[PDB]
């Protein structure tokens, strides 16, 4: 076994890597069988991640908001865009971060330039703006913001400090270190 | 592993017991 | 024989009769009442068994009671049902307990402990608890059984099985593998196909996947276990009431839809009849006193 | 065993890739050798695909209407182009989909450009023409809409979400979450 | 086993990628063992390419028709160029394709240009006429077309739909689904 | 198994490769099951590092902070960037290097240019800026020197021989070969 097979068994699955389908898919899968393994049970999910895509983002929080056990967050390193969001799906009272992870709350964007007719662009951007309220509202029914503070505060990119993402919200304790080490 | 011993129990050897004839 | 007009009655009473015992479980009864309404009308199938019924379904939720329930009404106590307890046969030898040793081998003047209890008593309810739990080829054996109605005995006697109903009830935790709506039943019935051979699913007449105790389910289940410990264990002049807060205190206890019903008989045994049996022995309350229960919290 | 061998044992078949013709040919495996497994138990499908494909689309969209199991569609995070076929390509009362994904139906498009004589282009436009219509046909019988509807819909992109995409028949149920989490 | 283990265990071999020299050396290595563990059963062959190929495409042509088995040919999504010979190579009387399945029968054609002097461009043509001579032969001998009727039809990208594939001959049944699904 | 399998059951931790999230994620996993096997005995972590990234670094600095096992940092050949920052974060007493390596204290960059706009920009900097202080932060608490000495010393590259990387703090012992050899 793996170290990566070993925290599975103690229910903790890395997001780790950005979140595309092929991520998506992963941590889907991983979310179901642990659900399966034990439904009463606490699954961990460690966010080490830079974020990217957003339906692979909506993927992964909705199994994450539909699974029978509650999701502990834990960020590692960075939660950025889409990873944010994942590390505010945690259950409430879960949502750690180390106190050194920042939390890199974003607006969504394209990666590069979509080209086509202006009928086919204002579909693509009445599409962004929906991922965009919907990051927000979505953002807003876990850290508890008023979702117009979310869009004036990701307006731009804000990097949360640990310390500063609970308090924004993102995450409810920053973990203390167990022994001095 | 899982062979199974087969009691294999035997008839009854037993006794008899005798109707005698008869003598003077 | 042509019926008695009370026992006329009493056949066509005879859902309403089995849920004296049984809460709930509706089409569990009226699947096996009706095999007694067939064999009683003169319908039985003279080659096949009376019943053959899979209970599939969770534990707790009166697989074993229906079986003692169906025992009590046709015989007056459920001490009359043959129950095979199916754990016993872990492995394929003790087979060689439903007909007995072979010739030439210890145990075969006994004869079998299932051909044996049925030459006696041919009209019996046989259950076969948790049948899951016993060898892939233990219920091989029953495979003339279920349809030739007849199981031939170690030392060379088919015995008859066919006026017997037999009960299979298997054992098949909260939500199983992925994105599903609501939260059942096919998965308990493909899951005998995968673990039974289909040999010995076309043999069951009727395979009856239970249901959940629901909570108007429990409520009356409280009535009914509190109505054990009084009048057959409070033969001491001893008379329990209880108010119907406190039956609906221990209802919102014993409640919990993957389990059902021992639950709650744990938890009287929790909040009823181990606080009960501290004021008997410190006779806070005791002999020649009736007890009320008012609710705690 | 992998998550993905563990939800195949429980007869659950991942999209989850583009639809190209390795990922049907994958599919295609996957639905039939689950229909031999147990032909009257329901194959669930998995959608978080950005589609892509007609003949890949095709090929297991006739396969899961081959199948003598039901097959019952979940979207994930996506279901656009192709994938949007195969998601109203379950069978009616199954067909669920995730309160956050989004459902891109869309018309059948050339990726880049294929260079012919005109009476070479006539045909791989007559073609593109047929693949439009049998998008419109197969997504008909299945939403229960008119097929001129959806070809005025799917003109443009229409990216639904799950909730209005209920509405319009490409799925059956918004599936709940199953606790809080 | 992999699925495709599975499908090989019932005499199953699918085509899927498209048709060159590493994919005809596999299906003759498949087709050859599924004739020599069982010469009396018939092998069905799953055809979801794109073709491509000549003597790639008379390699596995010639080894379907050599073995002492039937070969059933399936058209999943698409049997194009030289995969649509492959599906009239078939036994008569099999031969299916799903209902949406196109068939694309084409004339041979040369991928990019290929340089030389005109004596060598004269035996290039010479060769590529008696491929296109060879295909259509073939596809005479399986349809019952008359060899100049396929020149007129393959003298273009002809894709036929499976229900006028079997019209035109190349398959037999259009295969009906077997539960609504 | 591998003798980094064998080091693995020794408790001994590669650092090898640069800081990336590949690499954190790696020994993230390393060094959670190095503390579930035995919370008491001391991971060993080599570090042969060219270092690269921040977040990366603070995802595995972090953990070797929070476990209950102390880290023996050992310093092979290099300790740069990111891998200084690691090597200064083992346990006090601990923290060897061999008396070959180098170990390179260098501020944090930015690799490659990222445009955008100046109010999108003067957060990228005042990021590294919080980067830098932290980096200068975390260098203080575990060298002992006064985060303002560290900005002027990190200022450009400042590469410590092993002697002298306990003369700075970076190190406790450069440690003795065993035997001649
Ligand atoms: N339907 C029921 N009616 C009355 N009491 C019930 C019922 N179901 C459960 N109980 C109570 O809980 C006990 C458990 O019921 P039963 O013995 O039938 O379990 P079971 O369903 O066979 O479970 P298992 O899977 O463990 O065999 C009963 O003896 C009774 O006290
Ligand atoms: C903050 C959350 C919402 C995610 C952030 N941005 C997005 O929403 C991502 C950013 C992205 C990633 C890859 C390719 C294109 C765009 N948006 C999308 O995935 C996306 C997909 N289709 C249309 C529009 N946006 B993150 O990636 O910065
Ligand atoms: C909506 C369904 C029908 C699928 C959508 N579009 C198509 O039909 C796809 C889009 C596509 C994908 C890959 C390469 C080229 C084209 N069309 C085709 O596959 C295709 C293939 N050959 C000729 C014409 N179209 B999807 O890919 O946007
Ligand atoms: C019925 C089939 C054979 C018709 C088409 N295929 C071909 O003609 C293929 C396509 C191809 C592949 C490689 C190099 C050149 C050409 N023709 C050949 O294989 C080929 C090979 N050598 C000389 C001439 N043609 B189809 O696949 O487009
Ligand atoms: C000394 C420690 C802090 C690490 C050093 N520098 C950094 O902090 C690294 C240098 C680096 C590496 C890869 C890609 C881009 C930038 N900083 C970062 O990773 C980084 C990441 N996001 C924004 C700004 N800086 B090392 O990489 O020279
Ligand atoms: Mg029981």
């Amino acid at each position: 076994s793996n170290p990566y097979n070993k925290l599975f068994e103690e229910r903790i699955i890395f997001l780790g890597v950005q979140v595309d389908d092929a991520s998506a898919n992963d941590i889907m899968a991983q979310l179901l069988v642990l659900e399966s393994l034990d439904p009463d049970r606490d699954i961990t999910m460690y966010i080490n991640s830079p974020g990217g895509g957003f339906t692979s983002l909506m993927a992964i929080y909705d199994t994450m908001q539909y699974v029978r056990a509650d999701i502990q967050t834990v960020c590692l390193g960075q939660a950025a865009s889409a990873a944010a969001v994942l590390l505010a799906a945690g259950t409430p009272g879960k949502r750690m971060a180390l106190p050194n992870a920042r939390v890199l709350i974003h607006q969504p964007s394209l990666s590069g330039v979509i080209q086509g007719q202006f009928s086919d662009l204002e579909i693509q951007a009445a599409e962004i703006e929906r991922m965009r309220t919907l990051m927000e509202t979505t953002l807003a029914r876990h850290t508890g913001k008023d979702a117009g503070v979310i869009r004036k505060d990701t307006d731009r990119d804000k990097i949360l400090t640990a310390e500063e993402a609970k308090d924004y919200g993102i995450i409810d304790t920053v973990l203390e270190y167990r022994k001095l080490s | 592993m899982k062979v199974l011993i087969l009691a294999c129990l035997v008839a009854l050897a037993l006794a008899r017991e005798l109707e005698e004839l008869n003598v003077p | 024989f042509k019926l008695t007009e009370a026992e006329t009655t009493r056949l066509l009473r005879m859902e309403e009769e089995l849920h004296k015992r049984i809460i709930g479980q509706e089409d569990a009864v009226k699947a096996v009442s009706k095999a007694i309404r067939r064999t009683r009308a003169g319908l039985k199938d003279p080659k096949r068994p009376s019943g053959s019924f899979i209970f599939a379904g969770p534990s707790g939720v009166g697989k074993t009671e229906l079986s003692k329930a169906l025992a009590n009404f046709l015989f007056g106590d459920d001490d009359a049902l043959i129950q095979i307890d199916m754990g016993e046969f872990h492995d394929r030898f003790t087979a060689s307990r439903l007909f007995g040793a072979p010739p030439g081998y210890v145990g075969y003047e006994e004869g079998g402990q299932l051909t044996e209890k049925v030459r006696r008593k041919p009209f019996s309810v046989v259950l076969f608890d948790a049948i899951e739990k016993a060898h892939q080829e233990i219920y091989n054996s029953l495979l003339q059984v279920l349809e030739d109605g007849r199981l031939t005995d170690g030392q060379g006697r088919t015995v008859d099985f066919k006026n017997t109903v037999l009960i299979f009830t298997s054992n098949l935790k909260p939500v199983g593998l992925g994105f599903s709506k609501g939260g059942m039943k096919q998965k308990v019935n493909d899951e005998l196909k995968k673990h039974f051979r289909p040999e010995f699913l076309n043999r069951i007449d009727d395979i009856i996947v239970f249901h959940q105790l629901t909570r108007e389910e429990i409520i009356r289940m409280v009535d009914l276990m509190i109505s054990r410990v009084a009048g057959q264990l409070k033969s001491k002049d001893m008379a329990l009431v209880l108010t119907d807060a406190a039956k609906a205190l221990l209802a919102k206890r014993g409640f919990d839809p993957v389990l059902g019903a021992r639950p709650l008989r744990r938890t009287i045994q929790r909040e009823i009849e181990d606080q009960l049996s501290e004021k008997i022995l410190f006779e806070e309350v005791g002999p020649g006193q009736v007890v009320t229960v008012d609710v705690d919290n």
